[PDB]
């Protein structure tokens, strides 16, 4: 049913691309679970 | 080969549901964004506020145009190291400067600032900032526009003859839908020529329509089997048009990879793999660009022998004697 959508994290090494990558999942899972 | 390195994970909004893709190093940023191994609708730009935009902040940006990445949104991190709002006020003013530096609208663009850290540590203050920026991947990034509402467009494969019934094309719909009784043009090679699909058939049945994503076969009206030829696509009349040169964003394989192990000068001359065949063509490299290493990227403008249908964000390899060498996605048609 959802509309599908494709997103990734783009940017220099060490920025934090990884850890924002698990943080929004983890976030929007406790949040709309 | 090409080696693909990816991070994939997936996650919801109340309206949305969302194929996120991370990599690891620059060089999967720059595969993975030429080849299409992962389609973004929307990237997430990162920049630590502690450094500030690095050097890949600037290419990304750069590759993400010449790719076609529609949007951008902005998420600021590691704020939790910066309390300075001026500081935070410098490095938003730069990020936004330098999307404009390359087309992206720098001040219409969504910029969040949070700390992904604090905020996977399930610090609340932060968590909201995640939480804002699925609001922005929500809001900002539209409704992707579907396969099926594209003009109809088909990479033809094989030709056959058929017995009485006519002239048969095959391949799978890239897009679009064709239904029997509309006009479509068959593009590239040769002149523009145009047909009637009578029928379009599929697993030996007859349809009434061939859909994006689906292989058949498409009996064309009147056109014989030495006027059609692989490499030529099927398309809604009016839709894409043939073309010789065009600029193009490609990466060349390493070593590693099974790609060359020395650098090509301008005279290389390579075949062009699109959609279906090769075609080969001639190099122009950028102002001051004397080689081109394995493992290095660069825009490049290409001029094949004989035409090929296309348009912005067509992707190709480069190939020398069936084997590939390289990977690359046009990036402006030139004529
Ligand atoms: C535990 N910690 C978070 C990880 C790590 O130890 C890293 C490191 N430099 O030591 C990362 O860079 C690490 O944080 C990180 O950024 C990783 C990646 O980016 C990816 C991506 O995007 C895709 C496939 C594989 C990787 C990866 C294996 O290199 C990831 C490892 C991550
Ligand atoms: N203080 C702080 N450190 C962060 C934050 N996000 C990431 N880091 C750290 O920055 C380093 C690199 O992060 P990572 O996700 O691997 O960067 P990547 O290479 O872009 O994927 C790691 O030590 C992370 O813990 C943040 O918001 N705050
Ligand atoms: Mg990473
Ligand atoms: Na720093
Ligand atoms: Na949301
Ligand atoms: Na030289």
């Amino acid at each position: 049913t959802k509309p599908h959508v494709n997103v990734g994290t783009i940017g220099h090494v060490d920025h934090g691309k990884t850890t924002l990558t698990a943080a929004i999942t983890t976030v929007l899972a406790k949040t709309y679970g | 080969g090409i080696t693909i390195n990816t991070s994939h994970v997936e996650y919801d909004t109340p309206t949305r549901h969302y194929a996120h893709v991370d990599c690891p190093g620059h060089a999967d940023y720059v595969k993975n964004m030429i080849t299409g191994a992962a389609q973004m609708d929307g990237a997430i730009l990162v920049v630590a506020a502690t450094d500030g935009p690095m050097p890949q902040t600037r290419e990304h940006i750069l590759l993400g145009r010449q790719v076609g990445v529609p949007y951008i949104i902005v998420f600021l991190n590691k704020c939790d190291m910066v309390d300075d709002e001026e500081l935070l006020e410098l490095v938003e003013m730069e990020v936004r400067e330098l999307l404009s530096q390359y087309d992206f609208p720098g001040d219409d663009t969504p910029i969040v600032r949070g700390s992904a850290l604090k905020a996977l540590e399930g610090d609340a203050e932060w968590e909201a900032k995640i939480l804002e920026l699925a609001g922005f991947l929500d809001s900002y990034i539209p409704e992707p526009e579907r396969a099926i509402d594209k003009p109809f467009l088909l990479p033809i494969e094989d030709v056959f003859s058929i017995s009485g019934r006519g002239t048969v094309v095959t391949g799978r719909v890239e897009r679009g839908i064709i239904k029997v009784g509309e006009e479509v043009e068959i593009v590239g090679i040769k002149e523009t020529q145009k047909s009637t699909c009578t029928g379009v058939e599929m697993f030996r049945k007859l349809l009434d329509e061939g859909r994006a994503g689906e292989n058949v076969g498409v009996l064309l009206r009147g056109i014989k089997r030495e006027e059609i030829e692989r490499g030529q696509v099927l398309a809604k009349p009016g839709t894409i048009k043939p073309h010789t040169k065009f600029e193009s964003e490609v990466y060349i394989l390493s070593k590693d990879e099974g790609g060359r192990h020395t650098p090509f000068f301008k005279g290389y001359r390579p075949q062009f793999y699109f959609r279906t065949t090769d075609v080969t063509g001639t190099i122009e490299l950028p102002e001051g660009v004397e080689m081109v290493m394995p493992g290095d990227n660069i825009k490049m403008v290409v001029t094949l022998i004989h035409p090929i249908a296309m348009d912005d964000g067509l992707r190709f390899a480069i190939r020398e004697g069936g084997r590939t060498v390289g990977a690359g996605v046009v990036a402006k048609v030139l004529g």
